[PDB]
C-alpha cells in the first residue's frame, strides 16, 4: 500500500 | 540443491504440472505482507531450516504450527503466503463458485508436499455451519478437512491439511521458546568431565526433578545442564511438563528408562440459592427450633407457636424427602418481585427504536433532546411517552462497549473493549524467563528542556524505552529531541546489547513506521529476534511497557520544573505558569537522571507482580534458566557497523577517482585505488550521526571511507543534511535556473548559513543529543 | 476529643513540608512529598507521620492557595468566593430590558462545508448580545 | 457478596443475581493440572505474599525519597547557575 | 485436623480445621469449642455447624482451664 514494505522473505544470520 | 529436489520429484513421481506449482513456491516473494488486522498480532520469526523470515497473522495460531515445523525433522520447507489457488466449491444453494484462497503455509516434507492452513475452533466451526461443502469434521482421524483445498491437492500429487489449536500442546511450545536459545547456537560442546558428572548423577537417580538436580553443588551451571538436554543425552518429556516448572520435570536418562519409569443435589443448588441474609434468617429459624428438638422447650418464646410448628414441620419434610434438614430451612427472597414490565409494549417498541436511532449516532446527543424527540413521536402514535427517568434508566442498561464505539468511536470504546482470561496454561503473557518478550515503546517525555549553552527553550524531548516482560527491568532508555526514526531503535538496542549483553528473543513493537521500515526488521532478522506487532489502535499488548511510562512520570518527570503537567487542561495556562519560562533542565542531566531512575531506583524496588526487585528476578531468572554465554553479542567494532543503517539499495559502485555516492555525498577510502574493487558493486553502510565517514564491505572486511569534505561535513547528522537539502532546492525553486543537488552546494550551504530557525534548532538538537551519546559511552 | 495526637513538632514540620514541597508549581504526588517528609523527619528525630495523617492534612487546606501554588490563578478561578449582596445595591442583571447588555464572541463546535465546492471550512464564530435583564439574544 | 477459599486463589464466589457464582483469577490458570495439597500451599505463600509486598511501601518510599532529593540538590545547582 | 497457616487466629481458622477434619473422617463433632472474642464469630461458620447438626461453645475469655487440655 502506502508506505508500507515490499513482502520480502527477510535473510537472517550475522555474516 | 536442485539436484536433491529433482531426486525428490523423481522418488515421487510428481506430475509436471506438479513440479511446476513446487518450483514456483520454492522461488517467489510471499503474495501478501501480512496484515496487522484488528484482532491478530502479527509479525515475522526467524527459521534456521529455510534461513529466513517467515510471516506469521496469530501468534497463537500459526506461529505454534511455524514453530513445530521448524523443529520437525519430517519437514524440508516451508513457504509462508503461496500463491493464490483458485478453489472451486458448490455453495449451498448450488452454484459452483471459484473463489481465490491463500493457504497460510506450504510445507514441503520428506515424503509428501501440500497446503497447510491454520484456523481456531470458532472460526472453523462458523464456517462449517455456513458452508456445508467447504469444510467438515472427521471423528475417525479427528481432523477438520476443506473439499477443495483437498481436491485441489490430490488433483496435483500434494496433500492439503487443515491445522487448528485443539491439537497443539502447549507445553511443547512452551519448551521450544525455553530451548530455542541453545537450538539457534551451532558449536555447542560441553565439557566432557561435567558431562561426565551429570551422567554419573542421572544414572544414580532416576525421575530426579530438574530443580532438585540444578542446586547440587556440581561445579556445573544450568547452561550446561540444558545443552546436556538439547543434545538428547538427558531424556525430558518436553510434551507434558514445561521445563519453566522445574519443581514438575523428572529426568531420566534415556527414552526406555524414561517410559518404564512412567509405565441431595437439589438440596445442594437450594443452599447455592441462598443469601447471606438468608443464610442468617435460617440460622435464626434453627436457634428458634433447636430447643424444642431437644425435649428443653424454653418457658419465654416470644415467637407464636404456628411458626414454630411450621419450622418444625419442613425441618422433618427436609430430613424425610431431602437427607438434610436444615435446607428445609431456606428462604430465597430473590425470586420475589415485579419484574413484569408496566410499559405498553408499542411504548417499549418505540423506546428502544429511537434509543437505537437517535441516541447511539455519530451527534452525541443529550438525553434529554432524545426523550423529547420520543416523546413527541408518542404522541403522534397515540401510545404512553415513558418518563425521563425510564428513558435514562435504560440508556444506563445499554453501557459498555457497543453505545461507547457507536458514540464516541472505537479508540474511546477500548477502556470497556474486554479481558481475555487464560482458562488452560497457554504460553504466558509476560514469557518464563528474562531476555525472552521485550517491548519497544516511545512517548513524549513531560518536560520542557532549555539549551544546554544558549539557554533557549528547546520543547519536549522522546523517550524510548525497551523492557522485558518478565522482571519488568527497564533494558535501555534513550532521550533525543527527534521523532520517531530508526535512529532511535538502533540506539535503545546500542544499549541493551551493551551494558547488558544480548537482545531478546521476541520484541513486541506497535504499528510505527521505525518498526514497518526495511532496516529494523533486516537489523532483527540478522540478530535472529522474533518480530511481533500488536493490532492498531490497541494498547495492552504491550500494556506492560507502557506503564512503566506513567511511573516515569510519577517518580522521575513530575517533580521536576517545567513539566507538562498542567498543559493538560490548556484552557487554565498563563504566562505565569508557562513551563518555557520556568523550564532550567537539560538533556545530558535529563538523560543522566532518568538512567539513574530506571537503572538503581526503580531497579531494586520490589514489584507487586514479581515479590521481588526486578535485578533479583533477573539474576534468578538467568541462574535457573541458564546464562546463554553463546548468544552474547561483544560490543566491539564489529557490532558497531552491524548496527548501522544503510540505502535502499544496499550497495553502490565505487567510480575512479570519486568513490562511493550515499546520500548526496562521495565517500572516498584508500583500498579503492585497487582496480579490484574498481567500477564495481560493494556494500555501504553510513552513520546517522557523523556523515563524513561511512563504511564499505571490500575484500571480507568494513573499511572506513572518509568524505571529500570532511573539515566540513564531519559531526553532523543526516536531519541536517535533509534539511538543508530541502532548503536548497527551495532556495533555488526561487529562480528558474535549474542547478541540481550536489555535494558542493550542500557543504557551502553548511558553511555559510548560520541563523536558520529551523537549521539553528536542529543543529542544538544535534549538540544536545551528543551529551546523551557520551553520557552512554561513560562519560 | 478535639486533641491533636501528634506531636507539635511533627506538625510544625508536615505544614512546612506542605507548604515549601506541595503548594509548588510541579505538582508534585502526595507520595513524593511524603517521603521527602519522612526522611526529613528521620534525619530531624522527630516521629513521622502516616500517608494517611499527610492526605488528611492536605485535604484540610485545599482552596484557593493550594490550586494557585499547584496550578496557576486560572485554575483557582473555580474556587472563588462568590459576591454576596447584604444591601441592594443596583441590580446586578438589569432593572429594565435594555440597560445592562453583554457582548461576547466563541466559536460553534461543528465543522461547515461549503456550499459551492465542498471543502472544509473549519468552525465558525459566533457573537451573541444579550439582554442581561431578561437574559434575551438581542 | 464475595466468599473465598484459603486452600485456592484461583476460585472465588460471588453473589450475581441469586446465584452463588464461581469466579476466576489468574493463579486459576497458571495453577491447572495440580494435586489439592501443593494447591493450598501455594495459595497460603500467595497470601503472605501480596500482604507482606504491600508492607514494603516504606523502603521504596525511602529510596524515592533519597533520589529525588538528589534530582532536588542538581535542581537548585542548576537553577543558581542560570 | 491441623492446620498451619500464616492468617492471624479467627473463624477462617476454624472453618477450614473443620474441614479437614471432614476430609480425614467424613463427620463432624457433635459440640464444637472454640474461642472467645468477636474474631470467631461469623454466620457461615455457624451455619455449617447448624447444618450437619452440630452445636458450638464458646470459652470464658482469661480462663483457659476449659482449654487446659
Ligand atoms: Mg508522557
Ligand atoms: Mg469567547
Ligand atoms: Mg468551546
Amino acid at each position: 500500500k502506502v508506505g508500507k514494505r515490499k513482502p520480502k522473505r527477510d535473510p537472517i544470520g550475522v555474516q | 540443491m536442485k539436484e536433491q529436489f529433482e531426486q525428490w520429484v523423481a522418488r515421487l513421481q510428481i506430475s509436471e504440472a506438479g513440479q511446476k506449482i513446487i518450483e514456483k513456491v520454492r522461488s517467489s516473494e510471499p503474495s501478501r505482507r501480512v496484515g496487522g488486522g484488528s484482532k491478530n498480532v502479527s509479525g515475522r520469526y526467524p527459521s534456521r531450516k529455510m534461513g529466513v523470515t517467515i510471516q506469521f497473522e496469530s501468534h497463537r495460531v500459526a506461529l505454534p504450527i511455524i514453530y513445530q515445523l521448524e523443529h520437525d525433522k519430517d519437514v524440508l520447507e516451508f513457504y509462508d503466503q503461496p500463491p493464490q489457488i483458485k478453489l472451486d466449491y458448490q455453495a449451498s444453494n448450488g452454484r459452483r463458485l471459484g473463489v481465490l484462497h491463500t493457504p497460510d503455509l506450504f510445507v514441503i516434507r520428506t515424503n509428501s508436499a501440500g497446503w497447510e492452513e491454520c484456523k481456531t475452533e470458532q472460526d472453523l466451526k462458523k464456517l462449517a455451519e455456513k458452508n456445508p461443502n467447504r469444510y467438515f469434521y472427521s471423528e475417525e482421524n479427528n481432523q477438520w478437512h476443506s473439499l477443495p483445498g483437498e481436491v485441489y491437492a490430490n488433483q496435483f500429487g500434494l496433500y492439503h491439511r487443515i491445522h487448528s489449536d485443539r491439537e497443539i500442546n502447549w507445553v511443547l511450545q512452551r519448551n521450544l521458546q525455553f530451548l530455542e536459545d541453545y537450538y539457534r547456537s551451532e558449536s555447542l560442546v560441553v565439557e566432557e568431565a561435567i558431562a561426565q558428572s551429570l551422567l554419573a548423577i542421572v544414572s544414580s537417580q532416576p525421575g530426579i526433578t530438574l530443580a532438585e538436580l540444578l542446586n547440587r553443588s556440581t561445579g556445573a551451571k544450568s547452561d550446561d545442564i540444558y545443552t546436556l538436554i538439547i543434545q538428547e543425552q538427558i531424556y525430558i518429556d518436553l510434551n507434558a511438563t514445561p521445563l519453566a516448572e522445574p519443581e514438575r520435570c523428572l529426568i531420566f536418562r534415556d527414552e526406555q528408562t524414561a517410559s518404564a519409569y512412567r509405565l441431595s443435589t437439589e438440596s445442594w443448588q437450594r443452599f447455592h440459592q441462598a443469601s447471606p441474609e438468608d443464610q442468617a434468617e435460617a440460622l435464626e429459624r434453627y436457634k428458634t427450633i433447636e430447643p424444642y428438638l431437644n425435649g428443653h422447650p424454653p418457658e419465654n418464646e416470644t415467637i407464636p407457636a404456628r411458626t414454630i410448628r411450621h419450622w418444625k414441620a419442613k425441618y422433618l419434610i427436609a430430613i424425610q424427602k431431602y437427607g438434610c434438614g436444615y435446607i428445609g430451612l431456606l428462604s430465597h427472597r430473590s425470586v420475589k418481585g415485579n419484574r413484569q414490565r408496566k410499559l405498553p409494549e408499542d411504548t417499549l417498541a418505540i423506546m428502544e427504536k429511537f434509543i437505537l436511532e437517535d441516541y447511539e449516532t455519530l451527534k452525541q446527543k443529550r438525553m434529554w433532546e432524545v426523550h423529547a424527540a420520543l416523546v413527541r413521536a408518542c404522541e403522534e402514535a397515540g401510545v404512553i411517552a415513558p418518563s425521563y427517568k425510564a428513558f435514562t434508566k435504560e440508556v444506563q442498561r445499554r453501557t459498555g462497549y457497543e453505545q461507547t464505539k457507536k458514540r464516541q468511536g472505537r479508540r474511546a470504546a477500548y477502556q470497556h473493549e474486554s479481558f481475555y482470561w487464560e482458562l488452560a496454561i497457554t504460553t504466558p503473557r509476560h514469557g518464563d524467563r528474562p531476555f525472552e518478550i521485550g517491548h519497544i515503546a516511545h512517548t513524549e517525555l513531560d518536560v520542557e528542556l532549555v539549551c544546554s549553552d544558549t539557554g533557549r527553550n528547546l520543547g519536549r524531548p522522546w523517550a524510548t524505552f525497551l523492557v522485558d516482560a518478565y522482571s519488568r527491568r527497564l533494558l535501555a532508555v534513550y532521550l533525543t529531541f527527534d521523532s520517531p526514526s530508526y535512529r532511535s531503535c538502533l540506539m535503545v538496542l546500542r544499549i541493551c546489547v551493551k551494558r547488558h549483553g544480548r537482545l531478546p528473543q521476541i520484541v513486541v513493537v506497535d504499528n510505527g513506521a521505525e518498526f514497518h521500515s526495511v532496516y529494523f526488521e533486516t537489523l532483527l532478522a540478522t540478530f535472529e529476534c522474533t518480530k511481533k506487532q500488536r493490532p492498531p489502535a490497541k494498547a495492552r499488548f504491550g500494556s506492560v511497557c507502557e506503564r512503566l511510562f506513567g511511573t516515569s512520570n510519577t517518580q522521575f518527570v513530575h517533580n521536576l520544573l517545567g513539566n507538562t503537567q498542567i498543559t493538560r487542561n490548556v484552557r487554565q495556562v498563563t504566562k505565569s505558569v508557562n513551563p518555557k519560562n520556568l523550564a532550567v533542565w537539560t538533556l545530558g542531566l535529563l538523560y543522566e537522571y532518568l538512567c539513574a531512575w530506571a537503572y538503581e531506583v526503580y531497579d531494586t524496588d520490589e514489584h507487586p507482580a514479581l515479590f521481588q526487585s526486578p535485578r533479583d528476578a533477573f539474576a534468578a531468572g538467568m541462574a535457573i534458566g541458564g546464562s546463554r554465554v553463546h548468544r552474547m553479542i561483544p560490543y566491539d567494532e564489529n557490532f558497531q557497523i552491524l548496527t548501522l543503517p544503510t540505502t535502499s539499495e544496499g550497495k553502490a559502485k565505487v567510480q575512479v577517482g570519486r568513490g562511493i555516492k550515499i546520500n548526496y555525498i562521495y565517500y572516498w577510502s584508500n583500498s579503492f585505488r585497487d582496480p579490484q574493487i574498481e567500477n564495481t558493486s560493494v556494500q555501504i553502510r553510513y552513520d546517522p550521526f557523523n556523515i563524513g565517514i561511512a563504511y564499505a564491505f571490500v575484500r571480507g572486511q568494513w573499511v572506513q571511507c572518509i568524505s571529500q569534505y570532511y573539515a566540513e561535513l564531519q559531526g553532523r547528522s543526516e536531519k541536517e543534511l535533509k534539511l538543508a537539502s530541502i532548503e536548497l532546492r527551495k532556495h533555488y525553486s526561487n529562480h528558474t535556473q535549474q542547478s541540481k543537488v550536489s555535494a558542493k552546494n550542500l557543504a557551502e550551504f553548511l558553511a555559510s548559513v548560520e541563523a536558520q530557525e529551523a537549521l539553528l534548532e536542529q543543529r542544538s538538537y544535534d549538540a544536545e543529543v551528543k551529551e546523551v551519546f557520551r553520557v552512554i559511552e561513560g562519560g
